[PDB]
């Protein structure tokens, strides 16, 4: 339509339809005075997220010794990379449209306008795609970003959807075309859902306290961002070797009889016995008999002799093998040298030699979780309990500078490794040398069988096991702290000299401790924060200077006179030290209030001056307009970060926020105030139902494409391979185009 | 099969510092000994003094401690008290099992 | 408040056995070792040995491997040592002491006031 209604400050320009030409002086005046009112909301939304930024970071005190007996001191602030955080600062971004819909609602007497609402589905699209597809580009060649939380990812991305579902849902399925003020006041109501998520994302689903941190130069004079990163001649019959060596575990042993000289084309007879050494048949080897018959043109002969495991620690143990009895079918051949052979087994179960890695080590107090391996060497037979502590050095450590821990480590039969977790508290300290002790106790064998409980003379209960370990079943000793059926518990429970000394090299093979059996832990400064501190220091009363700032190469002269009223303008926002934060806070809040004000206007009398319906101006011209400040937080976290968490989390709580606040709070006041006059709040349904039923298809279709770009041959979400990165960011763009030429046509009711 | 050798009695005057030698047989005393300083009182009264070569019991007075000098642990005491008038006992861990010293018969003037 | 208090004098003939107690108050009995130590008059001091309760695991000397078992009631919170074959050598005093199962640790923490043990006919 031609006609314009009188806007919140603007008056109407008079007269109304007065020619072509005029037309297109005023569509030229309002366009030109809309995108200047859209850099002024650019860059007091810039200054708004820069002291919410101050508002949300912890202040701290930093002494930088010298060797002079000056020491500098100075003052910095480290805002947290946390999702409460980027839920703060993605609200930050999101004022205009949040403010645009509020003021389009309570000025025009609380009648649904297209405008507000069409400008934050438009605003959807725009981060959904436009904004992805520059942050999948920005990101330098060669380096990929990737999502490392991608549950969070999934949630945070089907509740910003299920938004804009949901907006659907209350416009179309329950009651078409009337918003209730229950529908309004729970649609405003999932915004606190999405914070205390993002509290309990900060403190249970990522572990934030306990992740790596890495720091980085901000925006600020003394900002630092912390966030998460990753933390670092007849023949003749005769053995062939005559001593032969075998393990224990090896179940067999192999000896290889040769028969060799005389002549090849004949029969051989030989008979092969083993006889005890210090092994004994039964116990530590299978006693075997046998003949062995060697063909014509036939020269050796392998045999094996059963070595039997167990479970209990010996010596190195030997036996004989003996050849007899040399006989020809129908002299020509004898018995060789070697006759005999000594086959000696090692054995395997000792139980182990518990030790650290090293006696000192050096660990960043951003390390988070810090593992120390213990080993264990020499044999890795049985489970064993080895106790640990943490003791308090010069780090005096209950949550100040460490957490403390104790218990106990279970090595199960055949590992030869464990690791121990501790906790270590993040300061941010410029220089630190703090010092804590780990300490490891005597190793205890809790699990054996039933013939070690025997040599080994335990006492104790012993708990049947359903493990089988060579063959025999396998006890575990029950502890104090343990309390069973106890009838399920065994109580296992003049010697001949020869089992005597059977026990005592059965307890030659206990565990017992290693070399390094106490970890002298250093805890040292971060160099990350050491060196972004040498950074700000390189390179860093304020009401002056914001003046002086304000007013000071061609593109930069063109940028700089375009907005020098502006930032004239904004010059008079008090500084962000104020107040810690607030006191920018509160005037910058008033002024994008201001310029969404005259923007609500300008987009609207624009629009009826040539006829352009709300939605469209809305959708191509306002929504592209108040998501810069998005575009430019997402591209800056896309480029400094390490992973692509924040740059997408940063669109996906933008898109959120959009609805739960932008068009919870608006239509949930003009549903009380046409309530509280016992008459319903109207809205059509038919442009707004097309335009978010499209966004959910293409933002399904956006994350498929993102959730694609997981493969190795891609890497990850953001970058990766540049002629990927080009058909990904072509393909997005060619969504958001499709996008709003689409709805454009759809709202003059082409559908 | 070891044996720890000690000095049969030291001898001093109260506000004095005394050194009390631990050797071992096999070799040098190394920090895997872990030597242990203990102290008898009259009618048998024993007091675990320091563990580990140099970790003191809590309540014990400061001015015990414990080092390895040369090839031996030594016990010194900076201004030895007269109630520290005692036999001092030295145990050294072996592979598997603890070997205490003679014992010196620390006495002090009075 | 750590106490070990032990069981009183005791003579017996040679050849017989002999069971001695240990009782430890104030603190987790089950979580400690207890170390069990031998004294005699002008050969210093011997190491019988070292039991955990909590498992009744044990450590002894191959000198007091048969001569001396280690035993421990939980319940009451008291340590046993039992003596074998008694001989004219075996005319002692008995210790326990504390251990927290840590060698940087002291090994002999907190000891018992020693029972006397006589071997005569
Ligand atoms: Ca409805
Ligand atoms: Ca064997
Ligand atoms: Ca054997
Ligand atoms: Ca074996
Ligand atoms: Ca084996
Ligand atoms: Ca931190
Ligand atoms: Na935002
Ligand atoms: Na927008
Ligand atoms: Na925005």
């Amino acid at each position: 339509s031609y006609y314009c209604k009188k806007g919140v400050i603007l008056p109407i320009w008079e007269p109304q339809d007065p020619s072509f030409g005029d037309k297109i002086a005023r569509a030229t005046v309002y366009f030109v005075a809309m995108v200047y009112m859209f850099l002024g909301v650019s860059i007091i939304a810039d200054r708004f997220m820069s002291s919410i930024e101050v508002i949300t970071s912890q202040e701290k005190e930093i002494t930088i010794k010298k060797p002079n007996g000056e020491t500098t001191k100075t003052t910095v602030r480290i805002w947290n990379e946390t999702v409460s955080n980027l839920t703060l600062m993605a609200l930050g971004s999101s004022a205009p449209e949040i403010l645009l819909s509020v003021i389009e609602v309570c000025g025009h007497n609380f009648t649904a306008g297209d405008l507000g609402p069409s400008t934050i589905v438009g605003s959807a699209a725009f981060n959904m795609f436009i904004i992805i597809a520059l942050c999948v580009y920005v990101v330098p060649d060669g380096e990929t970003r990737k999502i490392k939380h991608l549950r969070v990812f999934f949630v945070t991305a089907a509740w910003s959807i299920f938004a804009y579902t949901w907006l659907y849902i209350i416009l179309s399925v329950i009651s078409p075309g009337v918003v209730e003020v229950w529908e309004g006041l729970l649609t405003f109501f999932f915004f606190p859902i999405c914070v205390v998520f993002a509290w309990v994302a900060d403190r249970r689903l990522l572990f934030y306290k306990y992740v790596y941190k890495r720091y980085r130069a901000g925006k600020q004079r003394g900002m630092i961002i912390e966030h998460e990163g990753d933390r670092p001649p007849v023949s003749k019959i005769f053995f062939e070797q005559g001593t032969y060596q075998c393990l224990e575990n090896c179940g067999t042993v192999a000896l290889t009889i040769i028969r060799r000289g005389g002549d090849l084309t004949n029969t051989v007879f030989v008979d092969f016995r083993t006889e005890d050494g210090t092994a004994n048949a039964g116990s530590d080897y299978e006693f075997t008999e046998g003949t062995v018959v060697f063909k014509p043109g036939d020269t050796q002969k392998e045999i094996r002799v059963g070595i039997i495991d167990d479970d209990i620690f010996e010596e190195d143990e030997n036996f004989l093998v003996h050849l007899s009895n040399v006989k020809v079918s129908s002299t020509l051949a004898c018995l060789g040298s070697p006759s005999t052979a000594t086959v000696t087994i090692f054995d395997d179960d000792h139980a182990g030699i518990f030790t650290f890695e090293e006696p000192v080590t050096h660990v960043s107090e951003s390390i988070g979780i810090m593992e120390v391996k213990v080993l264990r060497t020499s044999g890795a037979r049985g489970n064993v309990i080895v106790p640990y502590k943490t003791i308090e050095g010069t780090a005096r450590g209950g949550g100040e500078d460490f957490e403390d821990t104790c218990g106990e480590l279970e090595f199960q039969n055949d590992e030869i490794v464990k690791t121990i977790s501790v906790k270590v508290i993040d300061d941010e300290e410029y220089e630190k040398n703090k010092t804590f002790f780990l300490e490891i106790g005597e190793p205890r064998l809790v699990e054996m069988s039933e013939k070690k409980a025997l040599l080994l003379n335990e006492l104790g209960g012993f708990t049947i096991t359903g493990k089988y370990l060579f063959g025999q079943p396998v006890f575990r000793k029950v502890h104090a702290r343990e309390h069973p059926i106890l009838s399920t518990v065994i109580t296992i429970a003049p010697l001949t000299s020869k089992e005597e000394e059977e026990r005592r090299i059965a307890e030659m093979g206990r565990p017992i401790l290693g070399e390094h059996t106490k970890l002298e832990v250093i805890i040292e400064e971060s160099y990350e924060f050491k060196s972004t501190v040498d950074k700000l220091i390189k390179k860093t009363n304020s009401w002056r200077e914001q003046f002086i700032e304000a007013i000071t190469s061609c593109f930069d002269y063109v940028m700089h006179f375009l907005t020098v009223f502006w930032k004239v303008l904004f010059a008079f926002v008090p500084p962000t030290e104020y107040w810690n934060g607030w006191a920018c806070f509160i005037v910058s809040i008033l002024m994008i209030g201001l310029l969404t004000a005259f923007i609500g206007d300008l987009a609207s009398h624009f629009g009826c001056t040539i006829g352009l319906k709300d939605s469209v101006t809305a959708v191509v011209f306002v929504a592209l307009g108040t998501s810069v400040p998005d575009t430019f937080a997402s591209k800056v976290a896309a480029t400094q970060d390490q992973y692509a968490d924040a740059s997408i989390g940063n669109v996906t709580g933008s898109n959120a926020v959009n609805v739960f606040l932008g068009i919870g709070v608006a239509w949930s006041i003009a549903a009380i105030y046409h309530a509280a006059n016992g008459e319903q709040f109207k809205v059509s349904p038919g442009t707004l139902a097309f335009s978010v039923t499209l966004f959910t298809i293409f933002a399904f279709i956006n994350v498929g494409v993102l959730l694609y770009r997981r493969r190795p041959e891609i890497g990850g979400e953001l970058g990766g391979p540049r002629t990927a990165k080009l058909l990904t960011s072509c393909l997005f763009v060619l969504l958001w185009l499709l996008y709003i030429f689409f709805s454009s046509l759809e709202a003059y009711c082409h559908i | 099969q070891a044996v720890v050798t000690q000095e049969s009695a030291l001898t001093t005057s109260p506000g004095e510092t005394v050194t009390l030698t631990c050797r071992s047989s096999t070799g040098a005393v190394t920090t895997s000994n872990y030597a242990n300083w203990v102290q008898e009182k009259p009618d048998h009264l024993f007091t675990g003094l320091i563990g580990g070569t140099n970790n003191r019991v809590p309540g014990v007075p400061a001015r015990f401690s414990g080092s390895l000098i040369g090839d031996k642990a030594a016990l010194t005491i900076t201004g030895a008290q007269t109630e520290d008038e005692a036999i001092y006992f030295c145990a050294l861990w072996y592979s598997n099992h603890w070997v205490f010293g003679g014992g010196t018969k620390l006495t002090v003037l009075g | 408040q750590v106490q070990l208090q032990q069981s009183g004098a005791e003579l017996a003939r040679p050849g017989a056995s002999v069971k001695l107690s240990c009782k430890a108050t104030g603190y987790s009995f089950t979580s400690y070792w207890m170390q069990w130590v031998k004294q005699r008059p002008g050969q210093g001091m011997e190491w019988i040995g070292a039991i955990y309760p909590g498992d009744v695991t044990s450590r002894y000397t191959q000198k007091f491997k048969g001569k001396a078992t280690l035993t421990a009631d939980k319940s009451s919170s008291t340590a046993f040592m039992q003596l074998r074959s008694l001989a004219s050598e075996d005319s002692a005093v008995y210790y326990c002491a504390r251990w927290s199962g840590y060698y940087g640790s002291s090994s002999f923490d907190y000891w018992g006031q020693g029972t006397t043990l006589t071997v005569s006919s």
